């Protein structure tokens, strides 16, 4: 997530400033700059497990194709819940199950 | 013998359920150079094949000397162990492209099953014999396997003919 | 060798091709205003004991690090020798919770060339093993003598 | 009372087969064709052009008569399929069009025969619909016959259904290893009126893993080569700032991976800043021109963005918001498939396929034949004008081209001229 | 249920030539203007006033493959459109799909879609007949009689379709429904017979919520495959 400009609405870029040796977000379309307090700029992970939660919506409770179980909910201890697997299409995706309750409609794993 | 075959099939289904439970909790041992899903599929396929072989062996051992199919098999004129096994005990697991029946629909093989179902009956296992008949899902899976076999034979014949002609020339 | 499983395992590990990409789990670009220290407290002790404001940070996988039977000294020496003295390297021992090996461009806007160097490190760097060997399996052969 | 038994299911199936039959799809498709498609095709282009002596023509109602047989003696009589089969005739009915002259000194019921359309047996315009059992036996027709076939030269012809991929849908696929393109997004555009394919558009994601230098995303439109990167066409449709571009593409700001993947597109497209320069770049790369100056470039770009760019959505100016929204949705789907979150679309999924029956094929054939007839009549009227003579409006129309085209296409099976 | 699984030619045409099933049908095509009018009347918002900052949970609505707008209550809209289609106001050959995972609402009125009919199982929780077929013995009696108990009309297949007991589903919609193979499967059966075949356990789910039921599985075969006696006791190449 990179910050955007204010008058031309363009994303900014890191740049080094020498008299105060500061990292700043700058725009080339115009002359708008701002201070950058985060050295964290580039992220590239070879193996990730982000996205296993999937796009769960409050309307997932009435899907008839999803299997139904009777697992113990953490907070409301409901006996009605559904379960599925990770949405990620990675080759090495694990088979850990994801459970969603019905009274509170929130997720919980086996951990 | 039918009771023994049913007991063996039920025990195999329980073992497959145990394998599924182990795999879903990150307990299945990882085969060297293979993915977890591939290892789980191989384990399930091996268990189902062993179950089919055991049921066929029991059915063959039950056969009397006066049985005509056993006489044909012993003579070697026609028939084999697999024919008796499929006619009397169990058709077995249906395989397409070397794997079980894929999820053609959204995470399910047929719309009559729930999503993410890995039980044998949901992925092309025909636990009934030809004498007992086939359920509609088993019938469809058997038809898929037969169509795959026919296509494979048809594409193989032309390549074999061209290779033979090239060798002769 | 064929009668000893340990020596066969050692030679199998030596034969297998392992590169930097095969063990690197994540890469980051950081801005370090002071060469003497660092903003993060995880590597603050490391930079204090072991001692262009841009830095390259690599995070590895412990299970895959021990799978190849590799130490930090080996990979640090490899990355040092592969680039000669054109890229300063600061490597941490196993005491660090995060498997961090930092790289700094030698002084003599530098985002594009630094990203190119990082891509070079990710792709072309090879630690040990015969190239072209994706996987090695141990097979038990029964012979008659 | 009691639960539904198997006998009740068989009763339901018997009712189904009694109401519809076995060849219901053929008859329904042909009836829909003969009821709507002919009128739609003749009203699609009802303006033939050539005080300012504004010669205008009008195409009116389409009239169908029962299948009649006309002989060398000139006598016309009602014809039945048995007679056509015995005498090697064609079971067809004439079509009459109200071609009306509207000269009217410029700004300040003819029932013209246009051809013979073959009639499918047991269809609503066949003579064997209301006929009872006794008269069916009288006409040497088997009551067990189901129909659904044409009779051409005394031969029974059946139209096999044609299976094709569905149009106006977005499908994302992968690519082989020796190719710069990693993932591809394809759409086949066809308007609802007539269901005819116009053109196809293809979005490609250049750049293999650890290769390809910049991982740009490039669109490929009709009437153009040298595929244009997607950010420039975004700017060309009229969305200049990049923040709106990312809002159109990515609907969740938490997806930093999508933004990181899209960053090369912004880096490559930073060379283009305004809508006009993007339009000029498209015109220069748009072909169909060679040094034809900037105004023609921008006019061609306007034409290629208003028309032929997803024509199934709209074909008029001032409505590019939904066009760019659909394009952003397509890019989002492509990136979701590339991010290994959604599996690639299956080409064998039977729900993404359509079956062309006699209806659509006959509609396309009639459209082609009507276009040919209009071209021929235009040539005839321009020849009559340049020869300074008055036409009777009846010798200009050639029913022979339509009749022969339909007969030959149905008899041989080659679906074309 | 759409093409015959057994009937196919041999050679270069193997698998490329198919035969329609007995209950299979082909869509004719209906105008999409009433669909758009109903959607607009039921609170559909256009794309002109779409604000992605606030519409982060709104579901997109696709009609004939184009994005026409967004909605905030997909469940109510889906239920209303399904009820309107089941009442005969909308043409029965209209495909209505709700992708909950992708948050999409697809409506198809195209030509060439292959569909098959299926029984309708009561879905609403308030109804006492939940989990049972909507069609009762009264419908069977009316079908056998040939008229409705009120000559004036005919009680046939169309009367059953417009009464909300049988509906058409295509391949795309089939991914969003749960189908029971036999009506006896709609009730959870509470022996050890060595002659009859063994049904699947289906024990992977604690509870089952079927939305449709097959009229008869043997209807999945084609015309030529319907002649074979006991095709389930044979090998598929023989069929
Ligand atoms: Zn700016
Ligand atoms: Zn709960």
């Amino acid at each position: 997530s990179f910050r955007f400009c204010l008058e031309c609405n363009n994303m900014l870029y890191p740049k080094e400033d020498k008299e105060n040796q500061r990292l700043l977000y700058s725009c080339r379309n115009c002359d708008y700059t701002e201070l950058a307090e985060d050295p964290k700029v580039y992220r590239h992970e070879l193996i990730t497990n982000i996205g296993e939660t999937a796009g769960i919506v409050d309307d997932i409770g009435q899907d008839p194709t999803l299997p139904r179980s009777d697992k113990e909910c953490p907070e409301c201890h409901s006996r009605d819940c559904v379960f599925f697997q990770s949405q990620q299409r990675r080759k090495d995706t694990n088979m850990t199950l994801f459970y969603v309750c019905l009274n509170c409609k929130k997720t919980f794993r086996d951990e | 013998t039918m009771k023994e075959i049913t007991h063996a099939i039920s025990s195999a289904k329980e073992q497959v359920q145990e394998i599924i439970y182990k795999a879903q909790h990150n307990e299945l041992e990882l085969k060297p150079g293979m993915t977890l899903r591939e290892s789980f599929e191989g384990e399930v396929s091996r268990t189902l094949n062993d179950a089919r072989d055991s049921a066929g062996r029991s059915a063959e051992m039950n056969l009397k000397d006066l049985n005509n199919v056993k006489q044909m098999v012993s003579a070697g004129s026609k028939g084999s162990f697999i024919n008796i096994a499929q006619m009397s005990a169990c058709v077995g697991q249906q395989m397409v492209e070397g794997k079980r029946i894929a999820f053609g629909f959204a995470d399910r093989s047929l719309p009559h099953f729930t999503k993410d179902d890995f039980s044998p009956e949901s992925k092309g296992f025909v636990e009934n014999s030809y004498l007992r008949g086939l359920t509609p899902q088993e019938f469809f899976f058997h038809a898929m396997a037969g169509r795959e076999g026919l296509i494979d034979t048809a594409v193989k014949t032309a390549e074999t003919g061209y290779i033979q002609r090239r060798l002769v020339k | 060798i064929a009668l000893d499983i340990e020596k066969a395992k050692v030679i199998q590990s030596s034969i297998e091709y392992t590169t930097l990409k095969n063990v690197t789990s994540a890469t980051e670009i950081y801005y370090d205003p002071d060469p003497t220290s660092t903003v993060i407290e995880e590597d603050f002790d490391t930079v204090e004991a072991y001692f262009s404001p841009w830095l390259l940070r690599l995070e590895l996988d412990r299970a895959r690090m021990l799978d190849k039977q590799l130490t930090m000294n080996q990979v640090a020496d490899k990355i040092s020798e592969v680039f000669s003295d054109d890229l300063f390297v600061m490597w941490s021992e196993d005491n660090a919770d995060k498997l961090i090996i930092r790289c700094r461009v030698i002084r003599d806007e530098e985002d594009q060339m630094l990203k190119r160097i990082e891509a070079h490190m990710l792709d072309l760097i090879a630690l040990r093993g015969i190239p072209g060997i994706s996987k090695v399996y141990m097979v038990k052969h029964k012979v008659s003598v | 009372d009691d639960t539904i038994t198997t006998e009740d299911c068989w009763t339901v199936i018997s009712a189904f087969f009694e109401e519809k039959g076995l060849v219901s799809q053929q008859l329904d498709s042909f009836d829909e064709f003969m009821e709507t498609s002919i009128q739609d095709l003749v009203w699609e282009e009802p303006r033939l052009i050539l005080i300012n002596k504004r010669y205008e023509i009008r195409f009116g109602k389409i009239y169908l008569s029962r299948p009649t047989m006309t002989e060398a003696d000139g006598t016309t009589h009602a014809m039945f399929p048995q007679e056509a089969r015995l005498r090697n005739l064609t079971y067809s009915s004439p079509v009459y069009l109200d071609m009306e002259k509207s000269m009217f000194t410029s700004i300040d019921g003819n029932k013209v025969h246009i051809g013979k359309v073959p009639i499918m047996l047991r269809s609503k315009f066949c003579s064997l619909r209301t006929l009872d059992e006794v008269d069916l036996y009288k006409m040497k027709e088997c009551p067990y016959d189901m129909g659904g076939y044409f009779v051409i030269n005394g031969s029974e012809k059946v139209l096999i259904a044609q299976e094709r991929s569905a149009a106006n849908i977005v499908q994302v696929f992968k690519k082989a290893a020796p190719s710069p393109i990693s993932h591809v997004a394809e759409i086949r555009s066809a308007l609802e009126k007539g269901s005819r394919l116009i053109s196809t558009m293809q979005i490609k994601l250049y750049g293999r893993e650890d290769k390809g230098t910049g991982r740009t995303i490039k669109a490929t439109l009709p009437y153009v080569k040298q595929d244009i990167p997607i950010v420039i066409v975004f700017r060309a449709l009229g969305v200049v700032p990049d923040g709106e571009i990312l809002q159109h593409i990515c609907y969740d700001e938490n997806d930093w991976q999508m933004l990181e993947m899209l960053k090369p597109c912004i880096e490559e497209g930073f060379v283009i800043q305004d809508k006009e320069v993007a339009l000029d770049f498209i015109g220069r790369r748009g072909s169909a021109a060679l040094g034809i100056r900037r105004e023609k470039r921008i006019q061609y770009a306007k034409d290629i963005l208003q028309k032929e760019l997803l024509p199934h959505i709209t074909q008029e100016e001032g409505f590019e918001t939904r066009k760019t929204f659909f394009l952003g949705y397509m890019v989002n789907r492509l990136l979701l498939c590339a991010l290994e979150r959604k599996d690639q679309d299956d080409r064998d999924h039977f729900g993404k396929k359509r079956l062309d029956l006699a209806g659509p094929l006959l509609a396309n054939l009639f459209r082609i034949l009507f276009r040919k007839l209009t071209r021929e009549i235009y040539r005839y009227m321009q020849r009559c004008i340049e020869t300074d003579r008055d036409f009777n409006l009846n010798l200009a129309v050639k029913s022979t081209t339509i009749t022969s085209g339909l007969k030959y296409s149905l008899a041989t099976g080659n679906w074309g001229e | 249920g759409l093409v015959c699984p057994a009937e196919t030619p041999e050679g270069q045409a193997c698998g490329l030539v198919k035969n329609l099933s007995l209950l299979s049908g082909i869509s004719i095509g209906s105008p999409s203007e009433p669909i758009i009018n109903f959607l607009e009347e039921w609170g559909m918002e256009p794309l002109e006033d779409y604000d992605p900052a606030q519409h982060t949970k709104s579901t997109r609505i696709f009609v004939n493959g184009v994005w026409t707008g967004i909605h905030r209550d997909p469940s109510m809209l889906v239920s209303t459109m399904r009820d309107l289609r089941r009442s005969g106001a909308i043409s029965p050959e209209v495909s209505i799909i709700r992708d909950i995972r992708e948050r999409e609402f697809k409506i198809f009125t195209d030509v060439g879609r292959v569909y098959r009919p299926l029984f309708i199982v009561e879905d609403d929780e308030s109804k006492d007949n939940k989990g049972e077929l909507r069609i009762t013995k009264e419908h069977i009696r009316k079908i056998q009689q040939g008229y409705d108990d009120d000559e004036q009309d005919v009680y046939g297949w169309s009367s059953l379709v417009t009464s909300g007991v049988i509906e058409y589903v295509d391949g795309e919609e089939e991914e969003t429904i749960m189908i029971a193979m036999t009506p006896e499967d709609l009730q959870t059966r509470s022996l050890n017979d060595t002659a009859k075949r063994i049904k699947p356990e289906m024990s992977t789910s604690s509870h089952h919520t079927f939305t449709h039921c097959e009229i008869h599985p043997s209807m999945i075969l084609g015309v030529a495959a319907s002649i074979i006696p006991f095709p389930d006791h044979n090998q598929s190449p023989r069929n």
